[PDB]
RNA sequence: GUUCUUUGUAAAGUGCCUUCGAAGAGUCGAGUUGUUUGGGAAUGCAGCUCUAAGUGGGUGGUAAAUUCCAUCUAAAGCUAA
RNA sequence: GUUUGACCUCAAAUCAGGUAGGAGUACCCGCUGAACUUAAGCAUAUCAAUAAGCGGAGGAAAAGAAACCAACCGGGAUUGCCUUAGUAACGGCGAGUGAAGCGGCAAAAGCUCAAAUUUGAAAUCUGGUACCUUCGGUGCCCGAGUUGUAAUUUGGAGAGGG
């Protein structure tokens, strides 16, 4: 079909650059390429520290403010989890 | 005329002669730029039956795109490319020329609506109305309409009048003054 | 030193020169490459001595003729007889190939160098099969000369005044003597 | 004075300059002339000649 | 409107900061900051069953 | 065609006078014609043959029309298309080995 | 029991509430009126044919269809191109396969051409005092 | 309503007989994948691969095929409410 | 004839004349496109062929004069409304999703190109230029154009001949 020795190599490179094979996707490769594609300081928050939306004086990369209503809440949750067991 | 002789010939795309010619033309265009002008068209009959008439304003550009999930066509992709290039021009339609393993080669019939021959000759005065701007990017040429899914019938219900229009039509609650 | 082979040329130049090289070096079907078993020269010169007599009407002569027959139509006469029958080349492709299969063309001239060559690839077979006097010529711009265009790619004769009938007859005999014996083999001569 | 003298100079010819051309809007410097939208092929010309919308009324 | 009260930039300050859990405003500088929004009770907040 | 007067049957429905209309012109669309036959035959002998058609003519000759039918129906889509194509190949082979 | 909502989605945006009703009606009646003052002596509507409908649930009925056929109107003795101006619909992709319907339609056409006066293109254009519905004047009755 | 231009070897329409009658290709279609649909065993679209005809073609989807019968004429285009 | 020259293809110019961008973006045509959430842990699925993102236009856009719907005494382009229906169909047939025709009604408008040879006359057209009654026309001239501009014809048909 496509002869090589007659024809010039400056044509042959850009010919065989792009005169490629015909292959579509197969199913096992479709799912396979899909699989390849798959991949503290607590603070009682009273007095001076309260209402501060930032940090208090007392500094650490973790921090947790508390007021008593959380103590009520977590009391209630301890109750109800006991009743859930 | 030569209309039918040419046409029946170009359907025979795996005769030795046209596949040879295709090989030459691909090498030719591939050394050429991606987008470029042709002054004169390769399938003149095909272009004529898609609405070319050889007079002052009708233009061709010939264009290269990649292959290889893209619910639009390559055809329309090319057409966006040229519409963004020649924005004054207005895209009438397009056609295949040739391909490769790697690329597909296309061609496009365009109009310069400012040109006065076009503004007269009212087979084509319809286009200088402002509406048919950038048709290709709204999908109003024929492949745009295919890919929108616009032909008729109960096969094509989910897109017949615009998918999104009828989606909004049927996924909306209509409520009267006087509830039925 | 002159280094004309070493230069970096421009791009389109490179394209067209490589293209001609490529079309040389490529094996070809027989349908095309009956082109370039094309016509020789002295016959062409005679052919054009003929054809330029039957050159067409230009715009000037057309409006001049029109003014004349506008003069004559009103008072004296016109059945489009104020003017004679004109006789000149038929040159348009669609019209020419329409005239074929009627069929009326005494002679046909086919350019080799037309770029969408598929326009005309059918033609030699057609005039072969219909048995009609075709020949391939060298350069389409010649035809543009003789029918007043940049180029036309085909020239056809269907009508000629009487003085040149035998001249044409010998002409077609010549090209029949160039095609029926030695470019009959345009499909033949596979190498061995 | 200067503007109107130049109107008189460039009077009665096409290709008169940009500030003296009308301003109107972009898409009415486009948005074709009355002639180009009046324009129509000979075919429909004949069609509208021969068979136009006649005027009638239903009593009788 | 569909968007009375919704034209705001809030989210709460959170749990345990000695203050309520209304969603409160970011930023500063103006004196709207720290006020509430996205509520029924709040000033400048959306009503209950936004009438339609 | 003529109906029975009743709800069910071979010609169910109302028994009525027909008209036998004109045919529309738009059914004789696949009509060949002198011109199209001429040109299509011309282009047929001019450009000739594709590779799978070469495979068809040798395979019909050696291993027959059942194999040719199935393999053509595979290279192309469908049954009735393969039918006409192999019939055409028989016409070609008759043409080439008679004349 | 089984009971079905389709309300899972973001429906509140896409709610379209026809308060627009009488305002539209009035706009419409004004459309009718000014169409009349444009088309002054003509009826605001065409003459429409009589067709027996499909789908045996309904096929006893007869309905104001689209368009008189080329065959029918030919036998009435006048063309598509004239009838369309005279006020007559034409649907070309329809075929006549019932002679009863055929003669019905042509009787309707004859009755039309009798019930009209045509102002020519020439001139003086007498006073004609329009009627505003063809289908009321030319009713479409089940036989 | 007005006035001039005006239908002339110009244009168009209508009957009978006769010979015709062209009608869009990397496109339809088929496979396979993806994606989407209410779509069932492919409702649609895209990509890759294959690739047609003209008394043709598409469509009317049964666990399976063949022929029927019906109806429309694709791959090109315009148009207010 | 080692000179001269048609033409092809390709380039340039502060050439003559034009022109596209950007904004707005409620509505509209497209592309790409998730999650929370919902459901059996949840993966299919749902929220969603959505919001966000990108491109594109008008005052309306889009679709549109059947390669339709049907299976009957056949309808008749598109569009929207009511009704079919919360059905047919789909789906761990579970969550849940989810249409269309027929019918009534508002509006109602039909059509063009390729595809025929003008061949006893490229019959066409931009542009420059003068003149003129200038949303333009007449004439003179450069020039595109036969690798086809006009007329005729578009399937309801229609063309040629009498």
């Amino acid at each position: 079909f496509r002869d090589t020795e007659n024809l010039p190599d400056w044509f042959l490179e850009d010919e065989k650059e792009h005169s490629k094979i015909n292959k579509p996707i197969t199913k096992e490769a479709a799912m396979a390429i899909k699989e390849k594609i798959k991949a503290v300081t607590l603070v009682v928050a009273s007095g001076r520290n309260k209402g501060l939306a930032g940090r208090p004086k007392g500094v650490k990369g973790k921090y947790k403010m508390v007021d008593g209503v959380m103590k009520n809440e977590q009391r209630a949750l301890r109750r109800i989890a006991k009743k859930h067991h | 005329g030569a209309y039918k002789y040419l046409e029946e010939l170009q359907r025979k795309k795996q005769s030795d002669v046209l596949r040879f010619l295709q090989r030459v033309r691909v090498w030719e265009y591939r050394q050429k730029n991606v987008i470029h002008r042709a002054a004169r068209p390769t399938r003149p009959d095909k272009a004529r039956r898609l609405g070319y008439k050889a007079k002052q304003g009708f233009v061709i550009y010939r264009v290269r795109v990649r292959r290889g999930k893209y619910q639009r066509s390559l055809r329309a992709t090319a057409e966006e490319r040229v519409g963004r290039r020649a924005a004054n021009l207005r895209v009438l339609n397009s056609y295949w020329v040739n391909q490769d393993s790697t690329y597909k080669y296309f061609e496009v019939i365009l109009v310069d609506p400012q040109h006065k021959a076009i503004r007269r000759d009212a087979r084509y005065n319809w286009i200088c109305d402002p509406v048919h701007k950038h048709r290709e990017a709204r999908g109003l040429t024929a492949t745009g309409k295919k890919s929108r899914g616009i032909n008729k019938g109960h096969k094509f219900n989910n897109t017949k009048a615009g998918r999104r229009k009828t989606w909004k039509r049927q996924n909306t609650l209509s409520l009267w003054r006087y509830r039925k | 030193r002159n280094l004309s082979r070493y230069v970096k040329w421009p791009e389109y130049v490179r394209v067209q020169r490589q293209k001609k090289i490529l079309s040389i070096r490529l094996k070809v079907p027989p349908t095309i490459a009956q082109f370039q078993y094309t016509l020789d020269r002295n016959t062409a010169a005679e052919t054009f001595k003929l054809f330029n007599k039957y050159r067409p009407e230009t715009a000037a002569e057309k409006k001049e003729r029109l003014t004349k027959e506008a003069a004559a139509v009103a008072e004296g006469k016109s059945k489009q007889d104020a003017s004679p029958k004109p006789y000149a080349v038929k040159y348009g492709l669609n019209h020419v190939v329409a005239l074929i299969e009627n069929k009326k063309a005494k002679l046909v001239l086919i350019a080799n160098d037309v770029d969408p060559i598929e326009l005309v690839v059918f033609l030699p077979a057609l005039c072969k099969k219909m048995g009609v006097p075709y020949a391939i010529v060298k350069g389409k711009a010649r035809l543009g000369t003789l029918v007043n265009q940049k180029t036309s790619a085909v020239a056809a004769l269907t009508e000629v005044r009487a003085e040149d009938e035998a001249a044409l007859a010998k002409l077609v005999s010549t090209i029949d003597a160039n095609f029926a014996d030695k470019y009959d083999e345009v499909k033949k001569h596979w190498g061995g | 004075q200067q503007r109107e003298a130049v109107r008189q100079l460039y009077k009665g010819k096409k290709y008169q300059p940009k500030d003296l051309r009308a301003k109107k809007t972009r898409a009415l410097r486009r948005a074709l002339t009355k002639f180009e939208a009046s324009q129509v092929t000979e075919k429909q010309r004949k069609k509208q000649i021969a068979f136009p919308q006649r005027k009638y009324a239903i009593k009788a | 409107s569909e968007k009375a009260g919704h034209q705001t930039s809030a989210e709460s300050w959170g749990t345990g900061r000695a203050v309520a859990r209304i969603p409160r405003v970011g930023g500063g500088g103006t004196g709207r900051s720290g006020q509430g929004a996205f509520g029924n009770m709040c000033r400048g907040g959306r009503m209950f069953a936004p009438t339609k | 065609t003529v109906k029975t007067g009743i709800a069910i049957g071979l010609n169910k429905g109302k028994k009525v006078t027909s008209m036998t209309p004109a045919p529309k012109i738009s059914y004789k669309k696949g009509a060949a014609s002198n011109r199209t036959k001429f040109v299509r035959s011309l282009v047929r002998e001019i450009a000739g043959l594709s590779p799978y058609e070469r495979r068809l003519i040798d395979l019909i000759r050696n291993s027959g029309e059942k194999r040719a039918r199935k393999v053509a129906k595979k290279r192309l889509g469908s049954f009735t298309r393969a039918k006409a194509k192999v019939e055409e190949m028989n016409n070609i082979i008759a043409a080439s080995r008679r004349h | 029991p089984i009971l079905k909502n389709h309300f899972r989605k973001h429906w509140q945006e896409r709610v379209k509430v026809h308060f627009d009703q009488a305002g539209k009606k009035v706009s419409r009646r004004n459309a009718r009126a000014t169409r009349a003052a444009k088309i002054a002596p003509r009826p605001l509507d065409l003459l429409r044919p009589v067709v027996r409908a499909p789908t045996v649930k309904y096929n006893r009925k007869v309905r104001a269809g689209r368009g008189f056929t080329l065959a029918e109107v030919k036998a009435a003795g006048l063309t598509a191109a004239y009838a369309r101006t005279i006020g007559i619909a034409v649907d070309h992709r329809r075929q006549n396969r019932n002679q009863e319907i055929f003669d019905a339609n042509v009787q309707r056409l004859k009755e039309y051409q009798s019930k009209i006066i045509v102002f020519p293109r020439n001139g003086k254009a007498p006073e004609a005092e329009q009627v505003l519905s063809a289908a009321a004047t030319f009713p479409i009755a089940q036989p």
